[PDB]
Formats: C-alpha cells, structure tokens, sequence
C-alpha cells in the first residue's frame, strides 16, 4: 500500500535536519534587520 | 539641476584627531529625498567600482 | 434495507426512516421514495419502464 | 530610477518594495502571502499531476495509483497537492480571523471579494477531491451537487443539467476536472483585485488606529517577515507530506467509487466539517440547505454589523470573549461534523449551530453597543 | 451625588482599565475609529492637541510592534482622561444632522 | 444570435445521447424470496425490489 | 467480481494493493482480524 | 442514430434485435449472448 | 495607492536609530524575553481559555454519553 | 439611516416608480424569452406552435 | 464622475472609453481586438470541448468522435474551436504585417513582446493538433519534437525528457494536454502586459507621424469599428465552420 515508506522518511530526516539550520538562521535575518526597529527611540519635543 | 532634486548639495571631508566626518550634506523639498539619496549613493559606489 | 424504526428502509447519511412501502415518516426528506413505470407480464417475470 | 519609472516595475514597486506599510502588523499578518504561496503550489503540484492523471472512471482511480507508484517522485507532488489544500484552508481561516477580530472588514470592497474568494477556494477543492473517484470523493459529491435539488421548481433541472445526466458519472468527472483546472487562475487573477483595493487604503494594525504617523517600507522589514512565514508554511506542509500523509484523508476513499451502496458513515474533509454540521442541523430539506448558505454569506454581513467606535477588539474585552466563544463554537462544530447523526450529537449540533448564528447576528453587536456606553460615547 | 452612581464609575474605571490603552499612554479618543465625521474633528484640532495626539499615537505603534506596555506609572488614568475630541467631534455630527434634515425639505 | 448561443453552449452541458439510452432491465423473480429486498442495477442507480 | 462472489459464497475479496490504507487501524486491523478468530458467544447463531 | 432519419424507432429497435451481441457478466460470473438493442454499437466482424 | 511624503502631517518628534551592524539581533532573548511572555498570556488568559474549556467539558460529557448509549440494558 | 424618509425622497420615489417597473418588464418578459418558459407562452397568441 | 475613480473601473477608462487615439487608423487596427477576441472564443469552444475530451490514446480519438455525434451540439463547439484556430492565425499575420508595413515596430517592448505573443500561440495550437491524436496528429508531433535532437550534447535528452519515453505515446499526449490547458491563459497575461506598454505610448497610424495634433476618444468611433470588424470575423469562422470545416484539415 506505501511503497515509499522507507524513502519518505529518509528526507523526512532531512527535512526536519535542514530546518533545524534553517530556520534560526532565517530567524536571526529577520531579528537582524528589524533591529534597528526594535531599538529605537523616540522623544517629542514641541515648542513651548 | 535637470530633475529639480534638490537646492543645494555640498561634499565635505571634516578631520579631526585620528577620525573625521566624509560625506554630503543637501538641501530639498519632501518629495525629493529619496531621488537625492539614490543619486547620491550611486556616485559614491560608482567611484568605488 | 430492512433497518430503521419502521422496519423497512434507513439512510444513515442524515437519518431518514422510510416503512416497508417506501414512504418516509422521519427525517429531513421530504418525499416517499419514487416508484417506476412498471407492469407484470407473466408470473416469474417484471418489466421496468 | 529605473525601479521607479519602467511600467512593469512601477507596480511591482509600489505593492512589495517601497509600499508604506504599518510597522506593528503581527504574525496575523503573514497569512495574506501564505495563502499566495500556497496558491503557487497548489498550481504547481497541480499542474504536475495533470501530467500524469486521466479523466474517466475506468481509470481515474488508476491514474492516481499510477502517480504514487510509478512516475518519479510523483507520491510527494500528490501529497504536496492533498495537504497543500489543507494548508491553503488554515491560512483561509487564520485570514478571515484576523479580519473579524482586529475590524479590517471595514474595507468593505476589499472583504466583501475576500468573501467570494473563499467561496471559490471551496469549489475549487470540492471539484478536486471528486478527481481521484474514491468512496468518499463520490457520495461526497453526491450529497453536495444534490443541495441544488432544494430550490423549488428548478431544483432538480439545475442538478441533471449539472450532472450531464441522472446520477454523478463520467460526465461530472470530465466536468469537474475542467472546472478544477481552470478555478485556479481565476483565483489568481480576483487575488490581483484583492490587493488591488487594499493597496488604496493600505493595511490595518493590531490597534485599529491609523498607522500613518508611523509606517516603514515593506522591503526588507515584511519581505523577510513573509520569508521566514513562508519557511514555517513549508514546515508545517513537509511534516504532513513526509510524516502523516493520511491523517486528515479518509480510508474509504482508496476504495474505487460503488455507486450502489454508501459507507455507513460519510465525513468531509475537516475544513467543511462546520459547515456540514449546520446543514445536519434541521430536519427539513430547503431549510438545511439555507442555513448551510448563510453559514458563510454571513460574512458578507458583518460590516453592516458593526456598533463598536473603535475598530478593532485588543481593547473591547467583552467583543473578546465573544469572539473566543465563536471560534470555541465553531471548533465544537467542525466536531460534531466528523461525528454521525446520533444522540446526543444531534441536539450539541443544534445548540452549537444556533450559538453560531446567535453570537454573531445579536450577541457580537450588542455587546459593541454595551463597551461603548461603557467608555461614555 | 449618591452610591449607587459611585460604583457605576467604579465599573467603568474597571472596564478602562481592563480595556487597557492606557497601559500605552493613550486616551479613549486617540482609538475613535476615523471615519468622515471624526477626520474632520481631527482636522479641526487646534496645533498642540493635534501634535500631542500623533505622538501618543506614534508611541504605542512603536510599543505595539515590540509587544510591551509602558510602566504602571506612565499608564493614563482613568481621572485624567480628557476628551479632547467629543466637544469637536459632536459639532460636527450637528453640522451633518442640519445637513439632513434640510435635504429632505 | 446570442440566445442560440448560449443556448446551444448550455445544452452541451445535458446530458449526452448516449446517456438517454441505457436499456431497461430484465429480472428474474424466482431469484427473491418473502421478506427479502434484493437491490439490481438500472440507470447507474440501484433498483430495490 | 461476480465470478468471485460465486467462488465464494457470494462474498467479495476485495483487491488487497490498498488494504492497509482503506480500514481505519492499517495493520493494527488485519493483524487483529487474522489472529483474532474465536467461538461466538452465547446467543449468537451465524449463518452457515 | 437511425432513429428519426431513415427508420422508426420501432424499425430500428426490431433491426437491433435481428443480431446477438454479448453482454454480461451475470450473477454466476458468466458472459452470455442476448439480441442487440438500440443502444449497442454495429457489431464488429472480428475481435481485432 | 498611497507615497512616502503625502502620508500625513508629524511635528517636534525625533527618532533614534542604531545600525544593524552596532547591536545584537538577540539581546536579552531569554533575560526579558521569558517575563514578556507570562505578561502577555496572564493579560489575555481569562478572555481566551473558558470559552475553549466550555468547549472541553462538552467534548468529553458528548463521547462519553454516545459512546455508552448504545451500551445494553436488561430491559 | 433614516436620512432618506422625508417629503424630498417620497417625491423622488414617485418619479422614479414609473421607470423601475419597466425595468422589471424588460427583465421579466427577457427571463421569459430566454429560458423559453412554457407556462406564461402559451397564452400569448401567436408565438404558440413548436 | 464615479467611471474615472473607481480604481477597478479608471483602468477600464484609460483602456476602452477615454483613451486617445489617432483619427486615421485604418481596418489594419482592427486586428488587435479580433486577436483577443479569438483568443476569448479558443477559451471558450476551448472550455466545453475539455468537459467531454479524454487524455488517452485509447479513447482520445474516440472522445472527439463522442463530442462530434452524441453531445448537444459539440460538432459546431469543436469546428468554432478548430476553426477558431485558423482564424488566430490570420489576425495573427495581418497584425505582424501591420506592424512592418507602417513600422509599428519601433515600439520595441510592445514589439518584442509580440514576438513571445508569437511563438507561445503556435506552442499552443502545436500542443491542440496533438490531441486528437489522428494520424497528422503524431508524425506531425515527431517531426516537430524531433528538432531539439538536433542541438548538440544535449539534444537526445531533452527529446526524451520532453517524451516521457523513447517516442510520443500516451505519456505526451496527457502533458501535452496539460500544457494546451494553461498556455492560453498565460497568453492572456502577456496580452494584457502587450496593452500595457502599447498605452505607454498610444497607437501609430497609416502615416508615421505623431497624431497628438489630432485625436478622438476609443469610445464611441473604435468601439463600434472594433464591432464591425468583430462581426466580420464571426462571418468568417461561421462560413468556414458551417459550409466548409473539412477544408483546411487533412483528412
Ligand atoms: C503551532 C500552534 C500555535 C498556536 C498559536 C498560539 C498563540 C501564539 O503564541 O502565537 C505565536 C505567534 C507570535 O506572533 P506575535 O506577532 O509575536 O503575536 C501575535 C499576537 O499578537 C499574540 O497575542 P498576545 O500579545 O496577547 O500574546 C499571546 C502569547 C501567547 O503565549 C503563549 O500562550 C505561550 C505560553 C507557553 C509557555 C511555555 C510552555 C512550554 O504570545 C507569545 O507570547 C508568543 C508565543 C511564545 C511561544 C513560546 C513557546 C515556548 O503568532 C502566530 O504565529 C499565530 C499563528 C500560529 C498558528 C500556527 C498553526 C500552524
Ligand atoms: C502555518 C504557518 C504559520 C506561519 C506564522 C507566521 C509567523 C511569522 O511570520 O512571525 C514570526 C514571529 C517573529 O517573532 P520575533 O521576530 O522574535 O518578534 C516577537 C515580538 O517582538 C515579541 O517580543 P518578545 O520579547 O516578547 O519575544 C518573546 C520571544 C520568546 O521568548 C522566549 O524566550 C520563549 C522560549 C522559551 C524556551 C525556554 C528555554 C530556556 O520571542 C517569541 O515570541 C518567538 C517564539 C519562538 C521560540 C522558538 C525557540 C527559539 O514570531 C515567531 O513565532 C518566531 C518563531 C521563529 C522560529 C525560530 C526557531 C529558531
Ligand atoms: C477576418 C475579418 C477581417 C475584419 C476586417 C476589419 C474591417 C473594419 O473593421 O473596417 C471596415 C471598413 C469601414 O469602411 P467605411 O466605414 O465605409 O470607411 C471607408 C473609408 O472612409 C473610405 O472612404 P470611401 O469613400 O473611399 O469608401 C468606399 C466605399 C466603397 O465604394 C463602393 O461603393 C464600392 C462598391 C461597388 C458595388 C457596385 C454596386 C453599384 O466604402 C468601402 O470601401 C467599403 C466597401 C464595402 C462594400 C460592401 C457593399 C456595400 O471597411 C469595410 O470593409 C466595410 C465593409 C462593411 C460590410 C458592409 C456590408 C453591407
Ligand atoms: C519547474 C520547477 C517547479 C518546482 C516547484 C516547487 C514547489 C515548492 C515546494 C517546496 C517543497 C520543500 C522541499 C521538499 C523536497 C524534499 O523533501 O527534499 C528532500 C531532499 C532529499 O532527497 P533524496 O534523499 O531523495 O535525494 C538526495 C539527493 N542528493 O532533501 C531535503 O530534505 C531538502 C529539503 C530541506 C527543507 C525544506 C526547506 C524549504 C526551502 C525553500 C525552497 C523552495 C524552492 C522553490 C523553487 C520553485
Ligand atoms: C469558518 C471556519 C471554521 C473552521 C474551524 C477551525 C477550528 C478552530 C481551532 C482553534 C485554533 C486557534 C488558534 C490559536 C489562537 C491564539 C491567540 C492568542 O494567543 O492571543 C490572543 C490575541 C490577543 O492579542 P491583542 O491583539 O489583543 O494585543 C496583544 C498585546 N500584546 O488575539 C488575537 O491574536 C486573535 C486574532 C485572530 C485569531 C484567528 C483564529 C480564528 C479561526 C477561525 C475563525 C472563523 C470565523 C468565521
Ligand atoms: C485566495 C484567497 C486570498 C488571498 C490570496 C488573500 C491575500 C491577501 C493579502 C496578501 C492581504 C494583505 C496582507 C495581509 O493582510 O496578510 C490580504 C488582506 C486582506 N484580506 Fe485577503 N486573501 C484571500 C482571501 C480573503 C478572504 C477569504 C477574506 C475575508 C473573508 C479576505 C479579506 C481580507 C481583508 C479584510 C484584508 C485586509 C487586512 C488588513 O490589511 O488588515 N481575503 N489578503
Ligand atoms: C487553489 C488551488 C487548488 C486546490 C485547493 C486544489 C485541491 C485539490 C484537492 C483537495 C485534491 C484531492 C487530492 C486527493 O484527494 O488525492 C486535488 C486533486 C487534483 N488536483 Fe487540485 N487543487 C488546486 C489546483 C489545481 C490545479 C491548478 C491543477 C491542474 C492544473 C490541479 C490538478 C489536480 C489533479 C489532476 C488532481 C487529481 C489527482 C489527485 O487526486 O491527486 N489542482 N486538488
Ligand atoms: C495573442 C497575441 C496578440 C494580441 C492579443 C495582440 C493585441 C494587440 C492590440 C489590441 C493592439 C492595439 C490595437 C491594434 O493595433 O490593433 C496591438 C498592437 C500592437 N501589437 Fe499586438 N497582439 C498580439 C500579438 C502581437 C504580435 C505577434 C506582434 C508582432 C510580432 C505584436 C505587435 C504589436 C505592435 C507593434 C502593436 C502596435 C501597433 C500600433 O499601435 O500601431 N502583437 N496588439
Ligand atoms: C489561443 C488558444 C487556443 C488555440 C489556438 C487552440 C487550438 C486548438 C487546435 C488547433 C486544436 C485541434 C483541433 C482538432 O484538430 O480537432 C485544439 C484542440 C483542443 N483544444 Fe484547443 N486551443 C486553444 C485553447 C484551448 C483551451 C483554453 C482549452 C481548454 C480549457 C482547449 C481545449 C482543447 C481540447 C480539449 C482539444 C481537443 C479536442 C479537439 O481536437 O477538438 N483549447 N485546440
Ligand atoms: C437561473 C437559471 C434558470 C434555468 C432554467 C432552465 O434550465 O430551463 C427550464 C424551464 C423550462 O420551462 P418549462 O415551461 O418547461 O418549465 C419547466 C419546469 N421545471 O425554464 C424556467 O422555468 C425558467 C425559470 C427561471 C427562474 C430564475
Ligand atoms: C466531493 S467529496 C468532498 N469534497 C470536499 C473536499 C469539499 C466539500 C465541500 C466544499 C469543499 C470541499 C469534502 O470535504 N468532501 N467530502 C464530503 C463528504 C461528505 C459530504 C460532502 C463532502
Ligand atoms: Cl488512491
Ligand atoms: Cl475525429
């Protein structure tokens, strides 16, 4: 009924490897560029 | 001058003691920033290349 | 067939119980089951149409 | 510029490059480019399926087998396709709950097409999951295409005209397997007026306050954003494709289609299990069928729904249980659904199916009305 | 004037604290749905109410993009809330309403 | 012109002349006891005697 | 088909390529099943 | 096809059943012979 | 569509930013990040959790009436 | 919502009820003649036959 | 003026209605819209054959014959659509020759695009021949599949990766099918992207000179030209499909 068992989950294995890198490395892209948004600041003054 | 990006731009090299400030400095309306950066990185990268 | 409350027909997709004629008596269907055009020839035989 | 003035790149830049976009859209966000990428793949696998896959009874069934068993890697675009339509219909309903919950329904052309996009999805997946002619791909569509038969008078002519003859056979799997073949790109193309009208106005934000005093370029902040959602969309495909490929299938239907005798228990798929369970609500025929309708086209009413002077829910409490209890509802719903119609899943089915309609026609608006007599305005 | 109207504000204070846009510095009207009626009371804003307003707003995005609150201390109490905007915002509304009742004559 | 059309397109859609022809059915019933419902095979649906 | 039914006393075989993928419980069934025979209980009278 | 352009239905139908065709199977597995009815396609002279 | 510089109107407010390249994309993940989030579901647990435990008691109370109704009696 | 209840909006009701129900003709008499719905066609007298 | 700012409408506007164009443009212009309307006509008798075709070469030849004897009316859907074809490649070569005679050329994106506009039709009615899978219909496909043999190094094996075998069989005729489906909605987007830039620029005219100094609204002058035109081409296809269907295929 499933000859393919054995060969889905051998990239199985590597699927689950390879997001295991990728997904932090995305991850830290992502946390790389937004930095410098999520570390401003921001002051207000108006004239008095 | 031809697009109307900008009323005045100046390089400058500003030194001090083992640093300094090398860049541009320029002058514009809103809707003209952009262009003015665009042009503006462009010449430096293409005096670099 | 032969199931149901009424001892003749139950569908178990909704719960329809039709009786041994065929009519419906419970359920969301609305009409008795449809019966063809028929008529008997000789004893051990039927047509259908 | 060049980006900036070629015609083909101007729109290009002014929908994923320089487009203002808010700066505090969440991971609710995300699932507007989920849904085209999941588009893009159910084109792609689809496509390569048709390849391989033939149109008729004898051997539509066959056709399949031949797929997951004989072409090169064939079983991975089959399941890439099945669970990619599973997928497609997460995003669908994390979409619309973002919408409903965070007010972004007020763009009324934007969502009231949103709306017709769904119904397109449904009756694209529906016309696919007839093509393999399996047990359930058959009575499912037997009980389907027969809704039509409640319309008084014409009933029964728009469904024999639909069918190309008396019963579904192999004029409707012809049919069908055109009609799923071309639903697909039009899809697309309402997709491109889908973001057309957005782009008027520009998205909306957890607050429901304008984000004008505070927007940033979509590139790179929401291009890396949807990257990274596009790598957790593959994640969550790749562990159904490589690791439980029939988890949300039915048995039954890898049994060739018997039009003499059903299983004893019929299921759709889970993305139409809600709305089964309405249809089984009520004991009558035309009075099932409109109550499955108004199940979704309720959507198209929520706009002409709203009391609340603010617009979205983060700071309206009471429209957030509310809410909770919808999705609680309709999660009750989706249950009786896969559950046959016997005691006591027949009342549940009732209760949850009135608290459906209940909560969001009289429960939902007036509890906006309250919270603002609340604040005074 | 009596107890009964006391605990009235006390659930109105407990449901504006529950609301919780004062935990991002912000006030009932900066979160009035804009629509035609109240992008003109905006536009109506004298300078100092229309620039405090944008930067209350400006800051609780920034918070709202980082998932935080202010602290408790900066949070906007219910007692100094002002409504900055109904006095505006309701003489538009009158000025819509005239509209109307002339366009039926 | 466009009635005809649409009207010659849509009557594509009926049912073909090879779908209008399936034969009658012919049953023996000597085959079926008392008490029995037998199912057969008549327009691709069934046929409950 | 209707060869097997008659080899058969009128039961199906049914193709055994899916088996495992078409009842709920895959092998966990039919190795039940096979192994699973037994005496009926009291008060149940099977055809022959 | 006859029927309506150069014969009746009834002409057509009793030309039909002036030739055996097979048809089947029946309940016993077996094909068989009947006369052909409108429906069936002219008999091919031989089998390939 | 809509353009940088015909947004809408900003006085008197100042932005600071640093490069990407300055700081870290991880900072404190674990220190301020943990806090963030009990923060977060505390404030929204009560709005969320009962309408989805209703759900639960309904869910085990409907399987466990079906799945011995059909159970025998002596009568 | 109840802008438009008024003597203007009664007046532009009456102005405009004499086309609508045109309309409503042509609608009506062009579902009759596309679908070619037998139950109203027979009493008109001359498009009987076929 | 509710037609100029619906921003799904002002696209219709600038497109069909209030678009400039020259005063002068002769019956030669009018081949731009039969293109999209024959292409709109191959979707269509296109559409209906696909709902009673099989893609198999057992009964691929007999499904055709099932359309042209038992369903309502399949016989004029399926010479519409043959017919259809040949009708797309007239427009086609008068539209090219336009364009050269009266140099419409030196547009060069909405040119050289037109020439993709080009090749991807006869992709298509190559892969349409294939599938009714007549005699014509597979040596014509050998031939043809046959040239990448030619390139050197790699030619045998883009033959037989685009066979799906060792020679056209039933592996080529359902891609083929495949293809045939979906390639005429991607002429639709090219054509759109083909609008695109022409309006851009607006149309040449008979002469070669710029005709700012002197131009009239599409509507309502090209409108009702673009009708005319259209309803010639329909006396065209309905000549060729109901008087003489036979005449340019092969037996
Ligand atoms: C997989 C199924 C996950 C279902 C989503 C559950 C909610 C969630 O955490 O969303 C994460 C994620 C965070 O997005 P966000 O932009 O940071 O905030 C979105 C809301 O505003 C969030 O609303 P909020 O601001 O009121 O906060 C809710 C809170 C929810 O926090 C929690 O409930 C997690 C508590 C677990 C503690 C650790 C125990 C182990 O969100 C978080 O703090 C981030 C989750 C941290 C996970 C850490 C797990 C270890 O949101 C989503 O992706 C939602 C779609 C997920 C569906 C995936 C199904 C396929
Ligand atoms: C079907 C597919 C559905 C697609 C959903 C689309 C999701 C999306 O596009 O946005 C991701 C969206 C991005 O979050 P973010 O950029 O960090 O900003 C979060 C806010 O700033 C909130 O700021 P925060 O400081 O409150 O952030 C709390 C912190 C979570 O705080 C924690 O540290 C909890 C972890 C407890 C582990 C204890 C070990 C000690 O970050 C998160 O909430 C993300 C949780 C992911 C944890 C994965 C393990 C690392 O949230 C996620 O779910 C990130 C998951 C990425 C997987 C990383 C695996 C390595
Ligand atoms: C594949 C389909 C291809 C589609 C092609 C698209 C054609 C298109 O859209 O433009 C039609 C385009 C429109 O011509 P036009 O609007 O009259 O303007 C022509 C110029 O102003 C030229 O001004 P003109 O004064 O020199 O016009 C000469 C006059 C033709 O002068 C004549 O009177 C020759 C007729 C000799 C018959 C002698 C009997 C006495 O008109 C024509 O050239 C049209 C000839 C059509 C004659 C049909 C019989 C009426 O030319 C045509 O071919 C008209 C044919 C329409 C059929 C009418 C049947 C009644
Ligand atoms: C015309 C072209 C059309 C293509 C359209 C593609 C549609 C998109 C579907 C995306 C599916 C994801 C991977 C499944 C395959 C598999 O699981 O990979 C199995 C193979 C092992 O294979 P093996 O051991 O058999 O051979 C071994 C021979 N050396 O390694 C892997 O684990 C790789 C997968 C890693 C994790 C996935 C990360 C996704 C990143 C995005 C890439 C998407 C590119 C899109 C290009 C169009
Ligand atoms: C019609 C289809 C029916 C099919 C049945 C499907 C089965 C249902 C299974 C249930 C899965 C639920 C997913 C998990 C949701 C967790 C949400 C949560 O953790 O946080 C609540 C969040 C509050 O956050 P605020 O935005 O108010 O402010 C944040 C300040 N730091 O508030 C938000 O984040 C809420 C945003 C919207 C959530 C989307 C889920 C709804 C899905 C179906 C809706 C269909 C309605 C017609
Ligand atoms: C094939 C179907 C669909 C696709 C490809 C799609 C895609 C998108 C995208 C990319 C966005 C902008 C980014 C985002 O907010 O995620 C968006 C926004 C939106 N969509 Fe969809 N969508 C689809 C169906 C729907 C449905 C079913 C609904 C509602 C019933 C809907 C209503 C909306 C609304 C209201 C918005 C605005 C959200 C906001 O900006 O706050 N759409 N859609
Ligand atoms: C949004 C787009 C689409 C969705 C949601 C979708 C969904 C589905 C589903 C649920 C099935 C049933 C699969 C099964 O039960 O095995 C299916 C089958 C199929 N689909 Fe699609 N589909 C989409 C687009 C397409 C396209 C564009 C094509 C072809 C060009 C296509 C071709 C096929 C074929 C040939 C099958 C039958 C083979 C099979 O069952 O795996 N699909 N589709
Ligand atoms: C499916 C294919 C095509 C479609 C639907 C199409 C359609 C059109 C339309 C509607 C116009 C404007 C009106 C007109 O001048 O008739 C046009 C103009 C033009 N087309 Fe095409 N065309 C196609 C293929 C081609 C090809 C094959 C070429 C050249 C090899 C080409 C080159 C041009 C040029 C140069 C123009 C500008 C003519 C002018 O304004 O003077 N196009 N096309
Ligand atoms: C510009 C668009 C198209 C062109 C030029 C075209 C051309 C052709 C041609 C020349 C044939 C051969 C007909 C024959 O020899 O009998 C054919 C066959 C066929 N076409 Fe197309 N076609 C187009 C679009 C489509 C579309 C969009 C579909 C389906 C959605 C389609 C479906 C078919 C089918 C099923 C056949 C085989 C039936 C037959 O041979 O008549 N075509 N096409
Ligand atoms: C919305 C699509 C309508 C499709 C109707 C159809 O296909 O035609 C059937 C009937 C024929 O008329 P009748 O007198 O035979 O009557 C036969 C009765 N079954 O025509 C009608 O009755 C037209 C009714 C239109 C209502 C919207
Ligand atoms: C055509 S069989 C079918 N198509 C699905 C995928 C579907 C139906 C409706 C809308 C979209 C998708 C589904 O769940 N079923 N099953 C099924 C089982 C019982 C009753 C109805 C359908
Ligand atoms: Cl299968
Ligand atoms: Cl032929």
């Amino acid at each position: 009924a499933e000859p393919e068992h054995d060969h889905r989950k051998r990239m199985g294995l590597k699927m689950l490897l390879m997001m295991g890198l990728l997904l932090p490395l995305v991850y830290a892209m992502k946390r790389h560029k937004w930095s410098v948004l999520k570390s401003r600041k921001l002051a207000y003054r108006p004239p008095k | 001058a031809t697009n109307k990006l900008c009323q005045s731009f100046q390089t400058f090299n500003i030194c001090y003691a083992d640093t300094g400030l090398l860049g541009a400095h320029f002058v514009c309306d809103h809707m003209s920033i952009d262009d003015m950066m665009f042009v503006l990185q462009g010449q430096w990268m293409r005096l670099c290349t | 067939a032969n199931a149901g409350d009424f001892g003749g027909y139950y569908c178990p997709c909704h719960g329809s119980h039709y009786d041994a004629s065929g009519r419906i008596r419970k359920g969301p269907a609305p009409l008795n089951l449809e019966v063809p055009s028929y008529e008997f020839t000789s004893d051990d035989m039927v047509i259908v149409g | 510029n060049i980006r900036k003035s070629h015609p083909l790149m101007k729109i290009v830049n002014n929908a994923f490059i320089d487009l203002p976009a808010p700066s505090n859209i969440s991971s609710w966000w995300n699932f507007g480019s989920l849904l085209g990428i999941c588009l893009i793949l159910q084109i792609l696998t689809g496509l390569f399926l048709a390849m391989h896959y033939t149109s008729d009874t004898t051997t539509a069934f066959s056709s399949v087998t031949h797929i997951c068993r004989d072409v090169n890697y064939g079983w991975i675009i089959r399941y890439m396709h099945a669970n990619g339509a599973s997928m497609f219909f997460i995003c669908l309903y994390m979409h619309v709950g973002r919408g409903l919950y965070y007010g972004s329904y007020t763009f009324l052309e934007t969502w009231n097409i949103g709306v017709i996009l769904l119904l397109t999805v449904m009756a694209t997946a529906f016309m696919g999951y007839v093509l393999p002619w399996g047990q359930m791909s058959f009575w499912g569509a037997t009980v389907i295409t027969n809704l039509l038969s409640a319309i008084p008078y014409i009933g029964t002519n728009l469904v024999e005209w639909i069918w190309g003859g008396f019963s579904v056979d192999k004029a409707t799997l012809t049919r069908f397997f055109a009609f799923h073949f071309i639903l697909p790109f039009i899809i697309m193309a309402i997709a491109m007026v889908h973001l057309l009208f957005l782009h008027e106005t520009g998205s909306n934000n957890p607050t429901g306050i304008s984000s004008d005093v505070d927007k940033i370029p979509f590139h790179p902040y929401y291009t890396i954003k949807d990257i990274l959602g596009a790598l957790l969309l593959i994640l969550a495909l790749m562990l159904l494709v490589l690791f439980a490929p029939d988890l949300l299938g039915d048995p039954d239907n890898y049994t060739p289609a018997n039009p003499l005798n059903t299983p004893p228990h019929i299921k759709p798929e889970w993305y139409f299990l809600f709305a089964y369970a309405i249809l089984r609500s009520i004991p009558n025929k035309l009075g099932g069928v409109l109550a499955l309708a108004f199940s979704i086209l309720i959507l198209a009413l929520i706009p002409l729904l709203h009391t609340s002077k603010q617009r979205s829910m983060m700071f309206r409490p009471l429209s957030q249980c509310l809410f909770w209890a919808l999705v609680a509802d309709l999660l009750t719903l989706t249950w009786i659904g896969g559950q046959p119609v016997e005691h006591p899943y027949i009342t549940i089915g009732q209760l949850a199916s009135v608290l459906y309609f209940l909560l969001i026609l009289v429960l939902m608006p007036t509890a906006g009305t309250i919270e603002n007599k609340l604040l005074k305005w | 004037v009596s107890a009964s109207s006391r605990w009235l504000e006390g659930i109105r204070k407990w449901y504006y604290n529950a609301a919780g846009f004062n935990k991002l510095g912000l006030m009932r009207d900066d979160t009035i749905h804009e629509n035609d009626d109240v992008k003109e009371a905006i536009r109506r804003l004298p300078e100092n109410l229309y620039n405090d307003r944008v930067f209350r707003i400006k800051r609780a995005l920034d918070l709202s993009m980082r998932q935080q609150i202010l602290p408790k201390e900066q949070w906007t109490k219910y007692e100094e809330d002002k409504s900055y905007l109904e006095p505006y915002l309701k003489e538009v509304i009158r000025e819509r309403k005239e509209r109307e009742e002339w366009a039926k004559k | 012109a466009a009635k005809n059309v649409v009207s010659q397109f849509v009557s594509s859609m009926s049912a073909s002349a090879d779908v209008l022809a399936m034969s009658k059915i012919e049953i023996k019933l000597s085959d079926i006891p008392e008490g029995k419902n037998m199912a057969f095979k008549w327009r691709g649906k069934p046929l409950f005697v | 088909p209707e060869a097997a039914r008659a080899a058969n006393n009128g039961a199906l075989p049914p193709d055994l390529s899916y088996i495992v993928r078409a009842r709920h419980g895959g092998e966990d069934y039919v190795f039940s099943l096979l192994t699973g025979y037994c005496e009926p209980p009291t008060g149940v009278s099977l055809r022959e | 096809h006859l029927v309506g352009v150069c014969y009746t239905e009834d002409e057509a139908k009793a030309l039909a059943e002036e030739v055996e065709v097979q048809d089947g199977p029946n309940e016993d597995g077996e094909m068989f012979m009947r006369p052909g009815k409108l429906s069936d396609y002219f008999p091919k002279p031989y089998p390939n | 569509g809509r353009q940088f510089g015909h947004l809408t109107r900003v006085r008197h407010v100042i932005t600071y930013s640093l490069s990407p390249f300055e700081q870290r994309a991880f900072p404190h993940y674990f220190s301020k990040g943990i806090p963030n989030v009990l923060r977060r579901t505390r404030a929204c647990i009560l709005r969320v959790a009962p309408p989805f435990v209703a759900f639960y008691l309904v869910y085990t109370w409907g399987t466990q009436e079906f799945e011995k109704s059909k159970r025998k009696n002596p009568a | 919502l109840t802008r438009f209840l008024g003597p203007r909006y009664r007046q532009l009701a009456r102005n405009w009820v004499p086309t609508a129900s045109l309309w409503g003709a042509v609608g009506a008499v062009g579902l009759v003649w596309a679908t070619d719905w037998r139950l109203i066609l027979d009493w008109v007298p001359y498009i009987n036959g076929k």
